[PDB]
């Protein structure tokens, strides 16, 4: 497998054996998660399941406003 | 989404090529069209995806072309094996829509063919059989004759399929009528057209055995 | 190799449910989404829909909301199509299909082998069998009629024959009674008439049953 | 392209069917809880997103879970071999990825994974580890130093030897080196010759010059390089015997077999314990070769051809 | 050598003594919520690792909690000045340090 | 909007028609969270409720507690 | 849509714009190499133009 040579000379040593695996290309694909247009929150409920599921529900209408004003910033790497 | 395929039925010797068409009401998107084959009573065999390419297996005589609103199968040589029905199908939007599907059948030369009963009568009601074999081109047996007379809407048609070595036979026609109308006449006279003959056959049906 | 087993035949009085299995061999339920269509006889095949195990998700066409359920059993590695609110424009045979590839999409490359489903009126109901007498006079046809069928086209040998003799397949077509009934006919040449007695089979609607006539003129 | 989560289907078939006449009130807490479950995934991704600015690398399992990048791996367009090396090594394949949010739009949320293609599969590699080599005067500033500065992986490829000189960006599974192309340099074969040969006529050796003689240690993978100058203290220690050898001033190694630790000065180094076989190339060190007197000793960036020029 | 987390003894005992006539449906659903406590913290080292490549650093709370570390250290066997000192600055203790997965 | 020229005499490229947003100050804002002073965790009750109930507040007290260790440490970046 | 340099592939921006290609000599052109400081590792157009 792995075998090493040390250089007196240069104070240098070299470790051979090893295998390549260079990244020489770009695949991208594309990820996509489906989502509900929801508008009407109304529910005369006190019921704390009903509280419950609004909450989550507003984290879920949260989630998606911001990840629209996300993109309203084109993506860019610097 | 419509998609609809021409002819309704295509007629072809035996290795002459065949062409199947599939129009759209609107542009498929992607050119997302696919050909189905379907034999007589199982499942369909998938042929062509996307409007050109050919599925694993498949011979290479079956083939696709076409774009936007317009599609074809060509068939380039018949096997007898291909005389069975195919469908098209669009899957570039939703819902996936089908074809009314055509049927290739096999084209030969012109044809070859081949009273009221007591129980049923004593039973009420009454049947009158007018029966044909063996023929090709596909107009077997037209109209019924009460007393020298046409009727309409009380009887019914029912064919079989084409033959495995002689691509032939023939249709059943059943003219029902009560007890009532049975015995008030004592004629049922038929008349066909174009059975591949001269003149209708057997048209004398005198009210007894 | 990927394939699907469906379950038997169905007949149902109108206004019931229908529940058809699928099972697949060769790949798992998560790798193989499968989608459910159907054809009624003569007419061409529609897209009812499909259910993704994966997601846990199903879909239906816009002419199947409300009526179809797609359900999926991993442990069993079976999928379930319930149709309810049954009509005669219901019966048909369904397929369920999927594909080999993801360059597909809806091209359904492995299909089952399909399931007839009969939108009844009446239940399991016997025929009625008459013969044929003297037409006219080369060779001569003669018949035996049938009449009232239901539990589906069916067959049934009794002194019957072997290789050839023609072939009797015939259509076996319905009646605005809700009933069905086919015709057959033996041809032979005519001076037989005068000496061969023609006992011709007829089907019986069961399917462990049978009627049998002989024709004199 | 793949569909990872449906919460239109989740929101309105179960869930939202609640016959809202003024009360709504249809629930079970196995719903409300199945509908955390299902949401969570979209409350992380847009966690991430937002501390990340649309741009993520590695992709988190949030982004892409295990089955669904092997999923992916399996219908890629790629070589059997690649298939084999991607699936096997998933965790080097998510460090070499980014997810780059795309879209939002038509009940649709849809981001890109940008997934590495390994082109370059199997060639042998090796690494050179360098150390500074000064003469061994006990006395400060009174020492010329030499060090090779082309220290780094090397990669067969094309004909050629892609050259990684961070080393860091390289990331090693027990025999295998993945690295990326775009943190390289395309160097001849003829560069192997500096292992051979430093002063060799074919190709330039890189070194550096400088008159600091300060210890250090440099591990490699069978072994350790020390460079002991001045009065600095260098031992090489074993775990159940001690101290097993003192090294004088110079550059010296010491394999890993026999040896567990290394002491320059007040740091303390353990040495890789991984198996392999190791050579000790003897030789006379070049610096006793070059004049202090005419000696570029503040070279930065230099070579022997270069050095020898000046001199 | 510590034991953080038994799944094994929550899963067999708790759990798992559904008597599964065809209907396995022994359940309540607290202990589903507690379960996914339990399983939580192995879902979370499964994570990090994934995206670290069995290296971590610094050693997360998931990997090693307060308690944990703060007994590790009290058992160390290190002068009592060095323990008060790593006790006082667990932050900085967790940041120079590295959680390394060893085998299943 | 972005245009770019290359100089081929230096080997170089200026990209203009970019806008900016320079940091050149900071603004401090204290963000708060209310807690509760709790000691009688006392309860004899076996109800599985109760003991989730006893788990969530322990990690409420142990967070609390946590935080209050890294405070005798006082903040600093280097 | 790429630019690759030995063995290194390189993917171009795609962001719209106009580019402006300003011609002349490469100013290495004008410096003696048998007088050029070779290894001047921060330093300016006046301070090499001072060494030469």
């Amino acid at each position: 497998n792995i075998t090493e040579e040390f250089y007196q000379s240069t104070c240098s040593a070299v470790s051979k054996g090893y295998l390549s695996a260079l990244r020489t290309g770009w695949y991208t694909s594309v990820i996509t998660i489906e989502l509900s247009n929801i508008k009407e929150n109304k529910c005369n409920g006190t019921d704390a399941k009903v509280k419950l599921i609004k909450q989550e529900l507003d984290k879920y209408k949260n989630a998606v406003t911001e990840l629209q004003l996300l993109m309203q910033s084109t993506p860019a790497t610097n | 989404e419509i998609v609809t395929q021409s002819p309704g039925t295509l007629s072809l010797s035996p290795g002459e090529r065949a062409t199947l068409s599939c129009r759209a009401s609107q542009n498929v998107g992607s050119n997302l069209l696919a050909w189905y084959q379907q034999k007589p009573g199982q499942a369909p065999r998938l042929l062509i995806y996307g409007a050109s390419n050919r599925a694993t297996g498949i011979p290479d005589r079956f083939s696709g072309s076409g774009s936007g609103t317009d599609f074809t199968l060509t068939i380039s040589r018949l096997e007898p094996e291909d005389f069975v029905v195919y469908h098209c199908q669009q899957y570039g939007s939703s819902p996936r829509t089908f074809g009314q599907g055509t049927k290739v059948e096999i084209r030969r030369t012109v044809a070859a063919p081949s009273p009221p009963s007591d129980e049923q009568l004593k039973s009420g009601t009454a049947s009158v059989v007018c029966l044909l074999n063996n023929f090709y081109p596909r107009e077997a047996k037209v109209q019924w004759k009460v007393d020298n007379a046409l009727q309409s809407g009380n009887s019914q048609e029912s064919v079989t399929e084409q033959d495995s070595k002689d691509s032939t036979y023939s249709l059943s026609s059943t003219l029902t009528l009560s007890k009532a109308d049975y015995e008030k006449h004592k004629v049922y006279a038929c008349e066909v057209t174009h059975q591949g003959l001269s003149s209708p056959v057997t048209k004398s049906f005198n009210r007894g055995e | 190799q990927v394939q699907l087993v469906e379950s038997g035949a169905e007949a149902k009085k109108p206004g019931s449910s229908v529940k058809v299995s699928c099972k697949i061999s060769g790949g798992t339920l998560n790798d193989y989404p499968i989608r459910w269509v159907r054809q009624a006889p003569g007419q061409g095949l529609e897209w009812m829909g499909g259910i993704i195990p994966i997601l846990g998700t199903s879909y239906e066409t816009q002419k199947f909301q409300g009526r179809l359920t797609l359900t999926a059993d991993e442990l069993t590695s079976t999928v379930y199509m319930e149709l309810r609110y049954l009509t005669s424009e219901d019966a048909a045979v369904y397929f369920c299909a999927t594909m080999t590839s993801p360059v597909f999409i809806d091209a359904l490359d492995v299909w089952g082998q399909g399931t007839r489903v009969t939108v009844s009126s009446a239940s399991t109901k016997g025929p009625s069998v008459f013969p044929l007498a003297p037409s006219s006079k080369g060779t001569a046809a003669l018949g035996c009629l049938v009449k009232d069928y239901f539990p589906e086209p069916v067959t049934v040998s009794w002194n019957s024959g072997a290789l050839t003799s023609g072939v009797h397949t015939f259509p076996a077509v319905l009646q605005s009674s809700g009933l069905y009934s086919l015709s057959s006919v033996v041809t032979v040449p005519s001076s037989s008439l005068g000496t061969q007695t023609y006992i011709c089979n007829v089907n019986h609607k069961p399917s462990n049953t049978k009627v049998d006539k002989r024709v004199e003129p | 392209t793949f569909k990872v989560l449906d919460l239109k289907n989740y929101i309105d078939k179960q869930l939202l069917p609640i016959l809202n006449k003024q009360s709504c009130s249809i629930s079970n807490i196995e719903t409300v809880i199945e509908f955390q479950q299902k949401n969570n995934r979209l409350l992380e991704i847009t966690r991430e997103f937002s501390v990340n600015a649309g741009v993520t690398t590695p992709v988190s399992t949030y982004m892409l879970t295990n089955s669904e990048l092997l999923s992916l791996i399996n219908d890629m367009p790629i070589t059997n071999d690649q298939k084999k090396l991607m699936s096997n090594n998933v965790q080097i394949v998510r460090q070499q990825s980014y997810s780059i949010m795309c879209i939002i739009k038509e009940e649709v949320l849809a981001y890109v994974v940008q997934l590495p293609l390994y082109g370059v599969i199997d060639t042998p590699c090796w690494k050179l580890h360098t150390s500074p080599l000064c003469t061994t005067n006990t006395k400060e500033g009174s020492n010329i130093c030499l060090t090779r500065t082309d220290r780094g992986w090397y990669c067969d490829n094309a004909g050629s030897v892609s050259f990684f000189p961070q080393a860091e960006t390289c990331k090693v599974q027990s025999n295998r080196v993945f690295c990326d192309t775009m943190n390289s340099l395309t160097l001849p074969s003829e560069v192997n010759l500096c292992n051979v040969d430093i002063f060799n006529p074919k190709y330039d050796c890189k070194i550096m010059t400088s008159k600091t003689d300060v210890s250090s240690s440099v591990i490699t993978s069978l072994g350790a390089i020390v460079s002991c100058y001045g009065k600095t203290k260098c031992t090489a220690s074993n775990k159940n015997r001690g101290i097993i050898k003192t090294f004088s001033n110079g550059c010296d190694y010491v394999s890993n077999k026999g040896v567990d630790t290394v002491s320059v000065g007040n740091t303390l180094y353990y040495v890789n314990k991984q198996e392999g076989k190791s050579l000790y190339v003897k030789g006379e060190p070049i610096i006793n070769f070059y004049d202090p007197l005419v000696f570029p000793s503040d070279e930065f960036d230099a070579s022997i051809s270069q050095v020898n020029e000046k001199i």
